């Protein structure tokens, strides 16, 4: 690799992050101590506000198979409109008298 | 309190299901031992990964909930 | 309490709270941070494993 | 020993039953699964009882 | 004078170059971090008559970039598209570098 | 924090001192007179004439003593190797880094002494053909052997003794 | 293939892995004080350094 | 018949796995033992670090402000740069040494005053 193109692209890279000063903590989740540091620094909040991102584990390849509803045993379920009522993906199961005979 | 947490978007239907994962018929042109070889490289490389996979997902599914326009498609959920 | 409480309420009353709960259970999952974490729930479940 | 298992495997291959044991054709020569497995089922019972005696 | 002042930097703060190189790191690709460790030049009974231990370990680390002022980061879509701007020009300026090739390897 | 630290230890794990009875009692009749004539000859040389005490403490030499000496000083060079530890250009810290030395070195030398005593003792005692000579020759007893134990822990003790005072002894 | 061993096998052996202290720490344990080149001619060492139960002055001089 | 009892063998030790490793995502098991039990777990992670931390503030708290400096670089040191390739010890050692050397110039401005 020819070092100024190195050089570009390291530049690059650090500036596509922020066009500001950012700290980057390097971890090894291998580690006893590096993943429990890694786990108290990352915080949840902050990625969902955007001013932290995690990079080693991407994984971006997560889009499911949009696993199919039962829909026929719903329906079925549904029909059975004397033993259970359907609300807010609820299954509320009407009264019945123990004393039948 | 996380104890008694529920979440009411998953599906309430039983999540157990059957999966195929067809297998490598024993071809008698090889031999004992390469048959065995050749089952045990089939269960590393294929059988026992897909295995995994299907057992994570399994586990994942059962917490991932079910979207609004799922639940309104499916008719257990209706909006106002 | 919370876990028994189907022991306590009446069957309408029962019906009627857990609908409101439930709503707005739904409401707050469809809020954006809510979609946020089951996204990231769901980004590393390959590692994870 | 050796004339059961011959008998059987015989028998068998008669009525169109091959044990999948041993590769069906040799590396070299080409030899036969049946014909090699007479050959095993004739040498192997002889070691084995010369390496008991002994 | 760039030697002098790392020399200067890195003996008024150690963190310094770790600090950089953990920033060039970042965002980098596997095959740049999967560059080998500094191999000690000093000499003597280790060098001569002893054998030296490399420096080498595993390189399977997870990089946690925050913002210090706390401004919003760029998304992948938006370093992608920044990588190929800076790479566009750069090709602009010197037609045969190979800053395509490196980006589109990782 | 006990005698282990101050008193004398060097002789207790080497040269056969740790020889006693239960050793002979299995022993062969041939073994159980090397193995006594070994023990005689290191802890009391004096039941030797002149000339089997040259031989054997010029076979000793060259075996077992000379050779764990100079393996524990390749230990203590090892160690020694890196000198300075810690130093930079303001400061040297010359006391520290002696002290680290004097602490280490020895150290390395008495493991490099012991593991040279463990490897080879016993095959020079087994496979040695001055020493077998020698005891054929000699031929103790067990009464001999006892006598001999006896003899050596008194001369360690007369040794611990007589370094009791090395700063300042009048004498009356 | 025999080759490719043989060099593998001197590599393996190379001073950069099996330093040459090892090797010569190693001869100094398989032989004795008479057989060893380095030190049975030399009686100095032989009686001076390594024959003398306490040598304090020479390994004190030597240290300084 | 062997071939589907070893399939059916590793399916179940699959599935132990597969729970054992990522129960605590979902519902499935009634209190969330699981969950709860990686919820404790990363409790005491945090709590482990928040002690070091606080333990390193009490004791620089209790430190005399000449040695302030030397404590906050070992404690830096300590924390970070242990397990970093990258920091060499010799400019921490270089900090330490002029540290000292101002506090040489201090002990022998009193001695000879
Ligand atoms: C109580 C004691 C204390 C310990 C506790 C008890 C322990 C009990 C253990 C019991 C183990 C039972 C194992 C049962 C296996 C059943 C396999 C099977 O399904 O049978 C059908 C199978 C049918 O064969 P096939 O698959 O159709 O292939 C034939 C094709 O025609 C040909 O197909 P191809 O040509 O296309 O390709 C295959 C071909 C390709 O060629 C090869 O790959 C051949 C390679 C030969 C070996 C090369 C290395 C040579 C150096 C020596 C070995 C060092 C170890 C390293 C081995 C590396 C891997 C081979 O190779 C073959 O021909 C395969 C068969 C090879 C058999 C010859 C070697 C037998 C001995 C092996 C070593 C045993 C350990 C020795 C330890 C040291 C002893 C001093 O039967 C055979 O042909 C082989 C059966 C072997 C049975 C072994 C029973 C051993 C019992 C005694 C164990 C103890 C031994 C001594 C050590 C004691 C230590 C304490
Ligand atoms: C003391 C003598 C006792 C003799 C007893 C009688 C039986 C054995 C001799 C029989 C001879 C006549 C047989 C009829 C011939 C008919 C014509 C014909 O087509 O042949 C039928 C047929 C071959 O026809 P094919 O259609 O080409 O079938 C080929 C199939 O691959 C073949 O597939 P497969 O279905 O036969 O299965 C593979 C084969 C297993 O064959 C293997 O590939 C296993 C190889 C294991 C190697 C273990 C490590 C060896 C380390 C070096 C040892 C150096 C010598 C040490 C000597 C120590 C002192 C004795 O068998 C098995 O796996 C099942 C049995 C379980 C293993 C028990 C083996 C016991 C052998 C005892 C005699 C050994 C004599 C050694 C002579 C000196 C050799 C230098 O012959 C046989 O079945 C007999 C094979 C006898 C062993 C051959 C070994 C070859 C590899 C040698 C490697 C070392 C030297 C390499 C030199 C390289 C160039 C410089
Ligand atoms: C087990 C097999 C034995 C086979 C014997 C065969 C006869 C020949 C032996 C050949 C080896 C010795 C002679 C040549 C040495 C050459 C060294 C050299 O130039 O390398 C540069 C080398 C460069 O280091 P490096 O590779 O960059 O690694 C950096 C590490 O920081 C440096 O450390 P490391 O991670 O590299 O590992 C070494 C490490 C330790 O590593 C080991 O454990 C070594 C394990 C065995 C390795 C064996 C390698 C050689 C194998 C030869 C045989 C091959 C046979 C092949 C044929 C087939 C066999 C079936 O040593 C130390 O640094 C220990 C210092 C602290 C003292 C520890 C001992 C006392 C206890 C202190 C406890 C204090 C606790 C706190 C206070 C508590 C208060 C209550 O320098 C050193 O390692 C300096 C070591 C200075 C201290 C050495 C003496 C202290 C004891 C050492 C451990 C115990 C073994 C002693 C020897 C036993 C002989 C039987
Ligand atoms: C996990 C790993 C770690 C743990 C496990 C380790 C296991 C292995 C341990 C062993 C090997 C490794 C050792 C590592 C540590 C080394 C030391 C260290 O830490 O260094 C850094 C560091 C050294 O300090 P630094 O900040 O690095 O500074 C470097 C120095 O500047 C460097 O020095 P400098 O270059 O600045 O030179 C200083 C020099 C300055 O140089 C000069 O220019 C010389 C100026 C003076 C010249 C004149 C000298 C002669 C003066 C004579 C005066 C009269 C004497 C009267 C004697 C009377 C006797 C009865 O000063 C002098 O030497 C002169 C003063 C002489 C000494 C004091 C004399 C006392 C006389 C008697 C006083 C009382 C009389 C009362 C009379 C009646 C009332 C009036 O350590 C410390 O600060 C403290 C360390 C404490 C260590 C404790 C260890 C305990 C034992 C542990 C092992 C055993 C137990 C198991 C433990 C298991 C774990 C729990
Ligand atoms: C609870 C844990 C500790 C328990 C043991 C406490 C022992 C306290 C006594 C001093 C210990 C010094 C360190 C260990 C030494 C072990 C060997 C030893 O003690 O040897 C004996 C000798 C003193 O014995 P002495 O009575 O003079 O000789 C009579 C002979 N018939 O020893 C000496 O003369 C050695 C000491 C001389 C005086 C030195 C005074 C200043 C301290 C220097 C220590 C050494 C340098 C270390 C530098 C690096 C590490 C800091
Ligand atoms: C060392 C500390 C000096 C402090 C000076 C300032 C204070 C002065 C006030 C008096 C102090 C007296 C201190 C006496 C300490 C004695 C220590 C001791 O007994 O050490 C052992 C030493 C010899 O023993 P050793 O051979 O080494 O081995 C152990 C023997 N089982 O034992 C002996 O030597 C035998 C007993 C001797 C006791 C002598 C007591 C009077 C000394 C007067 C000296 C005056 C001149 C000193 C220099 C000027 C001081 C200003
Ligand atoms: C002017 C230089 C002359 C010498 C030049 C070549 C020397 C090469 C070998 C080094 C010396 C080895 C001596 C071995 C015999 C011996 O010591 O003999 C004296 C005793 C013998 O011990 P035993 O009585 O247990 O057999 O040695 C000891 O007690 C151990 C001392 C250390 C010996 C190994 C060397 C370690 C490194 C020395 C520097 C560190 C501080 C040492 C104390 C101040
Ligand atoms: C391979 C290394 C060495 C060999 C082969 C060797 C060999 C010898 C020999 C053969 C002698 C003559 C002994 C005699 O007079 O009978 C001798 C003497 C001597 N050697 Fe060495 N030597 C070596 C290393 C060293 C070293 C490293 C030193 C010192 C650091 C040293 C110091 C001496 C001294 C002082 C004498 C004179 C002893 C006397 O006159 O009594 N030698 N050496």
């Amino acid at each position: 690799i020819k070092n100024t193109d190195l050089i570009v692209y390291l530049l690059a890279n650090k500036f596509s992050i922020l066009n500001d000063n950012i700290i980057v903590s390097k971890f090894n989740i291998s580690k006893f101590n590096d993943y429990i540091k890694y786990i108290n620094n990352t915080n949840s909040i902050d990625t969902y506000l955007e001013n932290q991102i995690i990079l080693g584990l991407n994984n971006n390849t997560n889009s499911n198979i949009t696993k199919n509803i039962n829909t026929k045993l719903l329906n079925s379920y549904s029909n059975l409109k004397n033993l259970v009522n359907i609300t807010n993906n609820t299954f509320y199961l009407k009264k019945i008298n123990d004393n039948y005979n | 309190m996380i104890a008694n947490f529920e979440n009411n978007l998953l599906p309430k239907y039983d999540r157990s299901e059957v999966h195929l994962i067809p297998k490598r018929q024993w071809e008698p042109a090889f031999g004992v031992w390469e048959n065995f070889l050749y089952d045990i490289t089939e269960y590393a490389s294929f059988i026992a990964p897909r295995g995994k996979e299907i057992a994570a997902d399994y586990q994942i599914q059962s917490a991932i909930p079910l979207t609004k326009e799922e639940l309104i498609e499916a008719g257990l959920y209706k909006e106002t | 309490k919370f876990r028994y409480r189907l022991a306590n309420e009446t069957s309408e009353t029962f019906q009627r709270r857990n609908n409101r709960m439930v709503e707005r259970q739904i409401k707050r999952f469809q809020q954006p941070q809510y979609k946020h974490a089951f996204e990231q729930l769901q980004k590393n479940i390959a590692i994870s494993s | 020993f050796t004339a059961v298992s011959w008998f059987s495997i015989y028998q068998f291959a008669r009525k169109g039953a091959v044990l999948p044991v041993l590769r069906e054709y040799g590396r070299y020569f080409g030899t036969h699964r049946l014909f090699r497995q007479y050959l095993h089922t004739l040498v192997l019972p002889l070691l084995y009882t010369e390496y008991a005696l002994n | 004078l760039g030697k002098l002042n790392f020399q200067k930097l890195k003996e008024t703060n150690p963190y310094f170059a770790s600090d950089i190189v953990n920033q060039l790191d970042a965002a980098a690709a596997e095959f740049i971090k999967v560059r080998p460790a500094a191999e000690s030049e000093a000499g003597g009974f280790l060098n001569s008559l002893g054998v030296s231990s490399s420096f080498n370990t595993t390189k399977n680390d997870i990089y946690v970039v925050q913002s210090a002022s706390g401004k919003k980061l760029n998304n992948k879509e938006q370093r992608e598209a920044y990588v190929l701007e800076k790479a566009q020009k750069y090709l602009k300026e010197d037609p045969q570098s190979k800053i395509l090739d490196i980006i589109a390897q990782k | 924090v006990f005698e282990f630290l101050f008193y004398n230890q060097q002789h207790k794990t080497r040269n056969g001192y740790f020889i006693n009875h239960d050793n002979l009692m299995l022993a062969s009749l041939e073994e159980r007179k090397k193995l006594i004539f070994y023990f005689i000859a290191n802890q009391v040389p004096e039941k030797l004439d002149p000339v089997d005490r040259v031989k054997f403490n010029e076979e000793l030499s060259d075996n077992l003593s000379t050779k764990a000496r100079l393996i524990g000083s390749l230990t203590g060079l090892i160690g020694l190797v890196g000198f300075p530890y810690i130093s930079t250009r303001i400061y040297s810290r010359p006391v520290l880094n002696i002290g680290l030395s004097l602490l280490i070195c020895p150290f390395l030398y008495y493991v490099g002494n012991q593991l040279t005593y463990s490897v080879w003792e016993p095959k020079f005692i087994a496979n040695n053909n001055t020493v077998c000579e020698l005891s054929k020759k000699y031929n103790f007893t067990v009464f001999d052997f006892a006598q001999a134990k006896k003899e050596a822990h008194l001369k360690a003790l007369r040794t611990e003794l007589v370094s009791d005072n090395l700063l300042y002894s009048p004498g009356i | 293939m025999f080759l490719g061993i043989f060099k593998d096998v001197i590599k393996l052996l190379n001073k950069k892995v099996v330093p040459v202290y090892f090797w010569f720490f190693l001869y100094c344990f398989l032989s004795t004080m008479d057989t060893n080149i380095f030190v049975s001619s030399c009686s100095f060492l032989k009686v001076e350094v390594f024959g003398k139960d306490e040598n304090t002055t020479l390994v004190l001089l030597f240290y300084v | 018949a062997i071939r589907n009892f070893v399939f059916k063998i590793s399916n179940q030790i699959q599935n132990l796995a597969a729970k054992r490793s990522l129960a605590y995502l979902n519902q499935i098991d009634s209190q969330s033992v699981p969950s709860r039990a990686t919820i404790n777990m990363k409790d005491q992670v945090t709590q482990m670090q928040r002690e070091i931390d606080n333990m390193a503030n009490v004791i620089r708290a209790q430190i005399p402000d000449e040695d302030r400096a030397e404590f906050e670089i070992l404690k830096k040191y300590y924390v970070t740069g242990q397990h970093d390739s990258l920091v060499d010890p010799q400019d921490v050692l270089l900090q330490l040494d002029r540290i000292q050397v101002l506090k040489n110039l201090k002990m022998i401005e009193l001695n000879e005053e």
